[PDB]
């Protein structure tokens, strides 16, 4: 059977980067022809494997990570980055083997009144381990005073909204990202 | 408490960028519409941005500036730590905002009527400004000059009196001498060894550089005066000051309109490509397409697609009221626009390079944090736009674009004609700018009492600018407030510093552009070295001190007047030869009514 790549790429709703979702790909044959012969993608950057030799290859299982970041934040979805998204939202291992795919979604993910649905984590104690996921909305304590539930001075909410307006620049427009991880069932 | 401040500054950058964008986009809909519904959205979104800035102002003042070690984080806290207009009471702030809005209104809504024809009533723009720029009748110009200062000037007199005392009450509460010291604080750098600059140092540097401008201006004043006597015989003394209503505009700020009366060699063809582009079928999009090509030739990036779609590059060609003042908008979020009712003229072609120069500055420092996305000082932004119009106005560039004929001979007289037109605009405004800001500095400092505001105003006009009033004014008039920048609460010393900056930039870029001829014939086109040399300062924004940003391009830690004199050096020697049988200088005692 064909692997359901349309359920992640052509998905209607895409998650925020802080709460990115993962989908495991088990016994099914892959079809990377769908991914390459399209001008729909903005990046399509592979690490550890090539964008062509993957057709005649087999893996134990494939993991697909999906989320949404701004244009300037796409650069952080790569091994060895230290931005806000890479450190507090989604980190890739140094020995990552896969491909990162992203495309512009200004017409569907940016509304005139401002789409504040897509969020990201701005404050967190220490950085995330590779493939770690944090959905805690606990008040970040930046000082020595206990926050005691309420925000205020030195106590900020960890999640902030992107705020995608359709008149923004390309560096501030919404981009849907799909990270395909390869682990060593799935063949071409 | 340094890491406690870094997280605080990040909660601001990711929250202010959204509120400023909503306020900027709201104010765009007003200058692009002009309705009552859109004027409220500008004020509604404006108070929310102000109220957010006030919360972050006081909550940033709890962070002791001395406790910060990393200096990039240091300058960001001082930017937020501003009480602003809120240090006044709720009644003082409403009255201060009431007079500031009332003054801007009477300036834009004030209209004078002709006593000879009472049905003919004209406001400043385009009514009175067209008279002061084209009319050759002494009484008609005297009427427009005096009616503007006797009608709308006297109404601003009681409002400007309270404006001085209320604005001083704000600055003195924020550890400043007066409101003039508050404006001079834009050039203050304090913390970096070898690049510091005090607020009092500005007064010393502006006056030191102005002494070297006196010789060039005195010869220009003597040359213009000789030509003006032929235009207004039996009205000007060959040894006295120039009447204020004969200078080319309402205030004498620019002598550009005197070119038809002061042209050195009128027989030579004028370089006005206005009719050329009209015949070549040029629209506003063609003007900006060529301006875009100019910045690409030096290595800078192109214009965003949102610029070519959301900007207002032409007249409101449908049903909407619009202010046509050319402005360059940096709304943030990568949204860069230009509002300009462009017409198929040469003056709009050069202005398109100026306004797009502002955008290239905004695009460069976009990677900097929010509080650092601005010019080095108040004069850096206008200087960047002016160096583009300097290169775009050279005959070498106009011929390469296609606006001048390829067989246009550039004689030594065509260059003196060009430099003279430049001097009427560039060097002609320097004594006016300095004298104006010097008068407000003294008023704010408390050196000019109220009972001699206008008396001391014209004593400086005669001595510094060399301009005498045509009719006597008591303290009931308020001629300085009759200018936009004075009655609309804007500092004016920025135009003096930007003038010296643009020629330091031009000389520095033309050296990187490997130019060899005169400085006024330089075009920094194709020069990736000059573009990289300029981009190295545009990317800095307000992170590095302006003394350091200026040094990254010109190699100097302070403003210098030598590049300004080198630009007009061929013209300065020509004026001395023309004034060999004329009187260079002016007597501060002659008046057209003694
Ligand atoms: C550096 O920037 C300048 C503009 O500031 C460029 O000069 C102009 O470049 C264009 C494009 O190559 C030339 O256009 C072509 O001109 C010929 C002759 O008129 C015409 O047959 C073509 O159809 C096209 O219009 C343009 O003439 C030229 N301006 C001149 C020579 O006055 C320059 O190319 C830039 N780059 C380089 C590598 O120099
Ligand atoms: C101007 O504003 C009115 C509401 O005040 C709106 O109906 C109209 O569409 C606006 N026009 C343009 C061109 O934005
Ligand atoms: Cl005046
Ligand atoms: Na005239
Ligand atoms: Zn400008």
């Amino acid at each position: 059977n064909l692997c359901p790549f349309g359920e992640v790429f052509n998905a209607t709703k895409f998650p925020s980067v802080y709460a990115w979702e993962r989908k495991k790909i088990s016994n099914c044959v892959a079809d990377y022809s769908v991914l390459y012969n399209s001008t729909f993608f903005s990046t399509f950057k592979c690490y550890g494997v090539s964008a062509t030799k993957l057709n005649d290859l087999c893996f134990s299982n494939v993991y697909a990570d999906s989320f949404v970041v701004k244009g300037d934040d796409v650069r952080q979805i790569a091994p060895g980055q230290t931005g806000v998204i890479a450190d507090y939202n989604y980190k890739l291992p140094d020995d990552f083997m896969g491909c990162v795919l992203a495309w512009n979604t200004r017409n569907i993910d940016a509304t005139s009144t401002g789409n504040y649905n897509y969020k990201y984590r701005l404050f967190r104690k220490s950085n995330l381990k590779p493939f770690e996921r944090d959905i805690s909305t606990e008040i970040y304590q930046a000082g020595s005073t206990p926050c005691n539930g309420v925000e205020g001075f030195n106590c900020y909410f960890p999640l902030k909204s992107y705020g995608f307006h359709p008149t923004n620049g390309v560096g501030y427009q919404p981009y849907r990202v799909v990270v395909l991880s390869f682990e060593l069932t799935v063949c071409g | 408490t340094e890491e406690n401040a870094k997280t605080f500054l990040n909660n601001f950058n990711q929250e202010a960028e959204d509120l400023s964008y909503q306020s900027s986009l709201a104010s765009w809909n007003y200058n692009t519409n002009i309705t009552e519904e859109n004027v409220q959205n500008m004020n509604n979104a404006g108070d929310k941005w102000s109220a957010f800035l006030k919360e972050q102002s006081k909550t940033a003042q709890s962070f002791s500036l001395q406790e910060i070690q990393t200096p990039i984080i240091k300058r960001q806290l001082q930017a937020l730590q501003q009480n602003g207009s809120s240090v006044l009471s709720e009644d003082k702030s409403k009255r201060l905002n009431t007079i500031l809005n009332t003054m801007s209104t009477i300036y834009s809504t004030g209209k004078v009527c002709n006593p000879d024809n009472p049905q003919e009533c004209l406001l400043l723009e385009p009514g009175l400004n067209e008279i002061m720029a084209n009319s050759l009748d002494y009484n008609e110009r005297l009427w427009a000059w005096e009616s503007w200062r006797s009608e709308v000037g006297k109404q601003l007199r009681p409002l400007y009196e309270e404006y001085v005392v209320l604005k001083n009450e704000m600055a003195r509460a924020n550890h400043y001498e007066d409101y003039g010291d508050y404006w001079r604080g834009d050039y203050e750098v304090n913390g970096v060894d070898g690049y510091d600059y005090s607020r009092g140092q500005l007064i010393e540097d502006v006056e030191h550089t102005f002494e070297e401008i006196k010789p060039l201006y005195e010869h220009l004043h003597a040359y213009v005066r000789a030509k003006l006597m032929n235009a207004y015989p039996s009205y000007i003394s060959p040894i006295g000051c120039l009447p204020a209503h004969l200078l080319g505009d309402m205030w004498g700020r620019f002598w550009t309109n005197l070119y038809s009366l002061t042209v050195p060699f009128g027989q030579k063809p004028n370089i006005d490509v206005t009719d050329a582009m009209v015949d070549q079928a040029w629209d506003a999009q063609r003007i900006f397409k060529e301006a875009e090509k100019f910045f690409v030739s030096v290595g800078l990036p192109h214009m965003t697609q949102g610029f070519w779609a959301n900007s207002m590059l032409t007249e409101p060609a449908d049903g909407r009221k619009v202010v046509c003042h050319p402005t360059a908008w940096d709304l943030g979020h990568g949204d860069f626009r230009i509002k300009m009712c462009t017409k198929v003229t040469m003056d709009d072609f050069l202005t398109a390079h100026h306004e797009m120069g502002h955008i290239q500055y905004d695009m460069a420092y976009a990677a900097q944090p929010f509080l650092l996305r601005n010019g080095a000082n108040e004069g850096f932004h206008e200087a960047v736009g002016e160096i583009m119009s300097l290169s775009a106005a050279t005959p070498k560039h106009l011929k390469s674009i296609g606006l001048l004929s390829p067989d246009f001979q550039e004689d030594n007289e065509t260059e003196i004609n060009f430099l003279l037109k430049q001097a009427l605009t560039i060097v002609g405004t320097l004594p006016f700018t300095y004298m104006l800001e010097k008068w407000r500095w003294m008023v704010f400092k408390g050196e000019i009492p109220k009972d001699q505001w206008m008396k001391k105003w014209w004593e400086m006009k005669r001595e510094i600018v060399g301009v005498v009033e045509p009719v006597p004014h008591d303290e009931t008039y308020c001629d300085p407030a009759s200018l936009f920048h004075v009655s609309n609460d804007y500092s004016f010393i920025r135009y003096y510093t930007r003038t010296l900056y643009q020629f330091q930039f031009q000389e520095a870029l033309c050296q990187a552009a490997k130019h060899e001829g005169p400085l006024h014939k330089c075009d920094i086109s194709n020069s990736t070295e000059a573009g990289q040399k300029l981009f190295n300062m545009l990317r800095l924004g307000k992170s590095e001190p302006w003394t350091l940003a200026l040094e990254n391009v010109v190699g100097a830690k302070n403003m210098n007047v030598r590049p300004l004199l080198n630009y007009f050096e061929p013209l300065f020697t020509w004026l001395k030869d023309q004034n060999k049988n004329s009187f260079v200088g002016w007597s501060t005692d002659w008046s057209p009514y003694a």
